[PDB]
């Protein structure tokens, strides 16, 4: 009988990427478009309703107008391919594709969206120009949550303090800030590493103590 | 329309029938009723469909759907249970016209114990 197949239950996608998620269905020689209905959905938001050879924009959820599309050309090969452009953290969750072509069936697809701690900002300030205590700062945005390990030029761990909040520019992006307050010298090298899981990622910035 | 799928947790011994009830808040002739198994990973797997007055098994006719005189309640029977039938099941309702909709009951658990 009619069943739908999912090549993969789970897509892991980088923030700002293009994404193609697929549901397969059995098709003989020629495709009967007047019988085929494809329906993609997420969190009750209606993404695609393809009926009688066309996507029904009338039923579509507004915030998908220009960014989501079914690949008509793939349908002939029994592939219902939903493409979402510029994938954001909002786009993570469980998607469902229902296909009706003879019988009907539906499957679930999980998207999880990464965001890399690639842009690490840093600040170096002098606390007391007598004791030579410095305040070092690293901050970056990413997903999921990262912890910060501070290491010396000699690869020893130092006690920093991390604060973790939500971003304002994008969405559920974690804003991670860590401060190291230490007595140190000109030309000394410190390293702050952002450590996140899913999948594992260790991203490091380098801070050098300036002059006068 | 909301679906309920009970009993929430059901146990039978190997060899015995298991019966859940899929209850819809309303039913009509253009609905497709799907009987689904949940995978370890949580994917749906079609066991049987009911439409046009008939239950059609996907690959094993031990999974049968019977419509009750009620018309909106259905018995979902796993006849002659086996140990590998154990797991999480649910029914889903599919609207086609004029608007494609999937509605799913919560899951129910089947535990199939050693033959008596």
């Amino acid at each position: 009988a009619f069943t739908v197949t999912v090549p993969k239950d789970l897509y892991v996608v980088e923030y700002g990427s293009n994404m193609t998620i697929e549901c397969k269905f059995p098709v003989e020689k020629q495709l009967d478009l007047a019988a085929l209905i494809v329906y993609w959905e997420m969190e009750d938001k209606n993404i695609i309703q393809f009926v009688h050879g066309e996507e029904d924009l009338k039923v579509q959820h507004s915030s998908y107008r220009q960014r989501a599309r079914l690949l008509k050309d793939q349908l002939s090969l029994g592939n219902a391919a939903l493409q979402i452009t510029d994938v954001k953290l909002q786009d993570a969750g469980v998607y469902r594709c229902m296909i009706s072509y003879g019988g009907a069936d539906y499957k679930r697809i999980t998207v999880k969206v990464n965001a890399p701690y690639n842009k690490i900002n840093q600040r170096i300030l002098v606390v007391d120009p007598v004791t030579s205590e410095h305040e070092l700062t690293c901050q970056a945005e990413g997903y999921p949550k990262a912890e910060v390990i501070w290491t010396s030029s000699d690869h020893q761990v130092l006690s920093g303090k991390t604060t973790t909040t939500n971003s304002k520019r994008e969405e559920k992006l974690f804003n991670v800030t860590s401060t190291l307050r230490i007595n140190t010298t000109t030309n000394e090298i410190f390293y702050c590493t952002f450590r996140r899981l899913d999948p594992e990622e260790n991203h490091t910035a380098e801070l050098v103590i300036p002059e006068l | 329309r909301s679906l309920t799928f009970y009993p929430a947790w059901l146990t039978v011994s190997e060899g015995a029938n298991a019966t859940f009830t899929c209850s819809l808040s309303n039913w009509s002739e253009d609905l497709m009723l799907n009987w689904n198994r949940l995978s370890p990973s949580n994917q749906t797997e079609k066991q049987a469909a009911f439409s046009n007055g008939l239950s059609q098994p996907v690959q094993d006719a031990r999974f049968q759907i019977i419509q009750l005189p009620n018309r909106h309640d259905f018995h979902m029977n796993i006849l002659d249970t086996r140990r590998n039938d154990s797991g999480i099941y649910l029914c889903g309702a599919i609207s086609l016209h004029p608007k494609a909709k999937i509605e799913e009951s919560p899951g129910a658990e089947l535990v199939v114990t050693e033959r008596i």
